[PDB]
RNA sequence: CCCAUGAACGAGGAAUUCCCAGUAAGUGCGGGUCAUAAGCUUGCGUUGAUUAAGUCCCUGCCCUUUGUACACACCGCCCGU
RNA sequence: CGCAAGACGGACCAGAGCGAAAGCAUUUGCCAAGAAUGUUUUCAUUAAUCAAGAACGAAAGUCGGAGGUUCGAAGACGAUCAGAUACCGUCGUAGUUCCGACCAUAAACGAUGCCGACCGGCGAUGCGGCGGCGUUAUUCCCAUGACCCGCCGGGCAGCUUCCGGGAAACCAAAGUCUUUGGGUUCCGGGGGGAGUAUGGUUGCAAAGCUGAAACUUAAAGGAAUUGACGGAAGGGCACCACC
């Protein structure tokens, strides 16, 4: 019987997509089928930010941040509890989650 | 028996029978 | 046994005269014993520093390359090396729903310095925009990256490495180029994104004193 | 032996700090990053595989680092913090954060932060097979 | 090391494989007033006042 | 019950059972059985309490979603010369 | 700081585009091709599907010649295990790359032949065309490019379905079906034996295509429903649990 009627994946009309590699167990995944996350976060962590911002030499620095692009299997993004099992119905829900 | 395996074996067993008729 | 750095002189690392900021920092060697002398341990190694600390009013993602061509009177005198933006500026400028254009010329200047200069530039969605994606099609990549190309070699090949220099310090060309490409799809963040110098013509002292003021 | 020039003002050096999942690297080296003053990593400062890449280990290494630059002029370090990096992870491991930490805890001065992990244009494949590591 | 008068503002829970730490948020009275959270041990009642001997200590939740 | 005849004479293999305030533990007493037969049990007082006001890690339970080729229901079902 | 090798082409990159499918992503140039749109152009049934034949056909594999970074069947070690010579780790050979010649197989999948009609609604999106307030860019006279609001045509999709259909899952097709006939190709007939044996045929080989029977069996199987279980998730609870 069919789960998901995209087949878990975001492939439509084409024949191929390229693969990429799962960033924990380095998995051929397929493009489309993966699990993308967009990880934008400060280098220094938020309890740091105050020790560093006083030992800064130039005032009003603004701290840099991370930009990591993190590749996902479904085993290791279910596993990481990145993405859940959800119900039959709720399953259909495609808006990200408010947060 | 995985079918894939199953299907190994029978190739191997056609190998060897192959290999015993000349 | 020995402590080495018992044995290491401190040097005075000088910006070209484009900058505002001189000194840029110091720098150790071990000091001139036997076969190996001072001098020649410091004439290749490059300097990556920010562009706030080389002009004072500046913006910070830029860093400029800058490398030591001779030494005397213990200070270390740099050159124009390359042109680079921060790690952090560029992932932050490549978002999901643009299209981002990207061109290269390897241009040499009129005192024999090859560059490669990288021009980057990305489309911008217009401020009462109700479709989600701004893309322009193939076409309007090619004559964006052809303009781009055109205005970095228009900007290189007629002036010398000062001038081409005091140009990239406000990034003159990728304004120019984002007021170009205006009307063939609005662009959003035109940058020079990396300056690599190719080959360089035989060393001349006079010509690095006339850099240094 | 030192820079005894202008107290007044800042002696700046670049720190690499290297923190991969294993241990974590803190080297600062000069201003062109060719000498280099000292590096103290994680592993010379605990005695058991595990803890080479622990905070703990990161924080000992960058006092060390810092106690080293001190003793010999350097007063401001820039910051050039990479991951692993290439076909492998691009996150710093569990140690960047505290030996950035430390280096600031400890009298240094910091001056800019990058992150320099290599990243590929593409690379060559990754060390797991088509399945990946299955453990 | 300074000596910091701050009064909790809410307990947020225990952590562990059993349960072994408390969790409260700290604000100071005196410090150009912030809130600032850290993980506590032993009776410290409803908004109760907690002494920092340091302002850099902190919690680092789950 | 007494002669004081001197027993590793002061926090315990692997495995663990019970327990949160008048808990535990010490201590005696009364009922049942009975011939005032208790080392048992059922009650009762008396002395009196270190630790904890938490968690889902182990053992389990419940209010959901999910998977299943199980329904004698995972001690299931099932593959291989 | 450089130098050299091969490999790959991140982010941008999308339920987006192109191609018959396999498949296709760095710039530029050349070469030939292509759909859609526009057309008050031309020919005037030239068409649809297709035995026989034919072109292409992932990966792996084979034979030559280069190359041989990385990864890596085989193999060699090191590892908690009762027992790996499995999972994990360090190496590592053929391969992985390119050029010729083979091979013709994939869960080659939308598990849904193709051509043609009719049958609801809505918001998008890609391409072409048409119309229209206004906002932005190249000297102040206009097109045009980027937006904005629409209409038409083809396309990749997002849809209830008590139109309708299905065993249901579900499907605007898997509808217009006992109110059963638009055209046409391939193809199934309970489960095993078995895609096996044999014959033929192709291939260097590996193998590919066509392809039984004796015998054996009362079920195998599909969808879904409740429970039970999960070394599955979320939220709680208990000193017959732990801390």
């Amino acid at each position: 019987t069919k789960k998901r009627r995209n087949n878990g994946r975001a492939k439509k009309g084409r024949g191929h997509v390229q693969p990429i590699r799962c960033t924990n167990c380095a998995r051929c995944v397929p493009k489309d089928k993966a699990i993308k996350k967009f990880v934008i976060r400060n280098i220094v962590e938020a309890a740091a930010v105050r020790d560093i911002s006083e030992a800064s030499v130039f005032d009003a620095y603004v701290l840099p941040k991370l930009y990591v692009k993190l590749h996902y299997c479904v085993s290791c993004v279910i596993h990481s509890k990145v993405v859940r099992n959800r119900s039959r119905e709720a399953r259909k829900d495609r808006t990200p989650p408010p947060r | 028996m995985r079918a894939k395996w199953r299907k190994k074996r029978m190739r191997r067993l056609k190998r060897k029978r192959r290999k015993m008729r000349q | 046994v020995v402590d080495p750095f018992s044995k290491k002189d401190w040097y005075d690392v000088k910006a070209p005269a484009m900058f505002n900021i001189r000194n840029i920092g110091k720098t150790l060697v071990t000091r001139t014993q036997g076969t190996k002398i001072a001098s020649d341990g410091l004439k290749g190694r490059v300097f990556e520093v920010s562009l706030a600390d080389l002009q004072n009013d500046e913006v910070a993602f830029r860093k400029f390359k800058l490398i030591t061509e001779d030494v005397q009177g213990k200070n270390c005198l740099t050159n124009f090396h390359g042109m680079d933006l921060t790690r952090d500026k560029m992932c932050s400028m490549v978002k999901k729903w643009q299209t981002m254009i990207e061109a290269h010329v390897d241009v040499k200047t009129t005192d024999g310095y090859l560059l490669r200069l990288f021009c980057v530039g990305f489309t911008k969605k217009r401020n009462n925009q109700i479709r989600k994606t701004s893309y322009a099609q193939h076409q309007q990549v090619r004559q964006i990256r052809k303009k781009m190309m055109e205005i970095m070699t228009r900007e290189v090949q007629t002036n010398d490495l000062k001038e081409v220099v005091n140009k990239l310090i406000p990034d003159s060309i990728g304004k120019d180029i984002e007021k170009a490409c205006q009307s063939i799809y609005p662009l959003h963040d035109v940058f020079v994104r990396k300056v690599k110098m190719l080959k360089k013509p035989k060393f001349e002292l006079g010509k690095l004193m006339e850099l240094h003021g | 032996l030192g820079p005894q020039v202008a107290e007044g003002e800042n002696v700046f050096g670049v720190c690499h700090i290297f923190a991969s999942f294993n241990d974590t690297f803190v080297h600062v080296t000069d201003l062109s990053g060719k000498e280099t003053i000292c590096r103290v990593t994680g592993g010379m400062k605990v005695k058991a595989d595990r803890d080479e890449s622990s905070p703990y280990a990161a924080m000992l290494a960058a006092q060390d680092v810092a106690q080293r630059c001190k003793e010999l002029g350097i007063t401001a370090l820039h910051i050039k913090l990479r991951a692993t990096g290439g076909n492998r992870t691009k996150t710093p491991g569990p140690g960047a954060q505290s030996a950035l930490r430390a280096l600031a805890r400890s009298g240094m001065k910091i001056g800019r932060i990058e992150d320099v992990t290599p990243i590929p244009s593409d690379s060559t494949r990754r060390k797991g097979g088509r399945r990946g590591r299955r453990l | 090391q300074p000596i910091k008068l701050a009064r909790v503002t809410k307990v947020l829970g225990r952590t562990g494989s059993q349960g072994q730490c408390t969790q409260v948020r700290v604000e100071f009275m005196d410090d150009t007033s912030r809130s600032i959270i850290r993980n506590v041990k032993g009776p410290v009642r409803e908004g109760d006042v907690l002494t920092l001997l340091e302002s850099e200590r902190e919690a680092r939740r789950l």
